[PDB]
């Protein structure tokens, strides 16, 4: 979650 | 003995005839980019780009391209990033990406550099390739938010990073979708895509036509009831945009 355009 | 295309869904395709086994083996094989038009010709082994110098697709007869090389001596390989190492050419640019973006100030307050198309194009152009290094959800997870600016999940599997000094276009002009500033109300959205030299990364594509000389923006998508997971200045921005609702 500390990243762009998860799932 | 005929010729093969491979479409992705990102609409790049292989094309080529295939050898005795079936493979994209082969002196003429090609990538094409999504405006089946721009294309990367040479030698590839078993749909793996090993010398694909820069063409266009001219025209095409009984399903076999014709190529005309473009000048220069621009070539290109299969060339996957690794956790370390984000490509063995950090100053080539892609050239399908070239003729349609650049970097330059943000049009967004306090936002530093942001990406711009270079032409007017209309909706579900790819217009940038985000490439990175590659590395684990749990390494990214567990660290600073001031490590994690530029990450981008891939899959459930891999989040793609352009970590320092990366982020300077003096230092890594390859690929330059980590430019895109995020927005509320974007006009691009990410998307997954199958790259002959970058492997499979994310894409920038826009949702609607754009102008020449227009900030792309896309929604980060950060996870809003994990407050927010994600970083101040986005969570000041997330309060502004669901008061304007
Ligand atoms: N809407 C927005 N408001 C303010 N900062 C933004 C923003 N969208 C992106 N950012 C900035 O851009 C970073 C993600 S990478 C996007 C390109 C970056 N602006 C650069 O110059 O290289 C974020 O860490 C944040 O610093």
């Amino acid at each position: 979650s500390k990243s762009a355009d998860r799932k | 003995h005929g010729v093969c295309w491979i479409y992705y869904p990102d609409g790049g395709s292989l094309v080529g005839e295939v050898n005795e086994d079936g493979e994209m083996t082969g002196e003429k094989i090609a990538y094409v980019y999504p405006d089946e038009r721009t294309a990367l010709y040479g030698k590839f082994i078993d749909g793996e780009m090993i010398e694909g110098k820069l063409a266009t697709l001219m025209s095409t007869e009984e399903g076999r391209p014709h190529f005309e090389l473009m000048p220069g001596n621009s070539v290109y390989h299969f060339d996957k990033s690794t956790s370390s190492c984000i490509s063995t050419n950090a100053l080539l640019p892609d050239p399908y990406e070239s003729e349609r973006v650049y970097v330059a100030e943000s049009l967004i307050s306090s936002a530093g550099e942001g990406l711009f198309s270079k032409v007017a194009v209309g909706p579900n152009t790819v217009m940038s390739f985000y490439n990175g290094v590659r590395i684990t959800h749990q390494e990214v997870d567990s660290r600073d938010w001031a490590l994690n600016g530029n990450t981008l999940s891939l899959d459930e599997e891999t989040v793609i990073d352009v970590p320092e000094p990366y982020n300077h276009v003096s230092k890594y002009c390859a690929s330059l979708g980590h430019k895109a500033n995020h927005s509320f109300t974007p006009n691009c959205i990410y998307d997954m895509f199958v790259h002959p030299r970058f492997g499979p990364i994310k894409c920038i594509r826009t949702l609607r036509a754009v102008e020449a000389d227009e900030e792309l923006t896309v929604a980060y998508g950060y996870d809003h009831s994990p407050g927010p997971e994600a970083p101040e200045w986005y969570q000041v921005e997330l309060k502004a945009f669901q008061a304007t609702q």
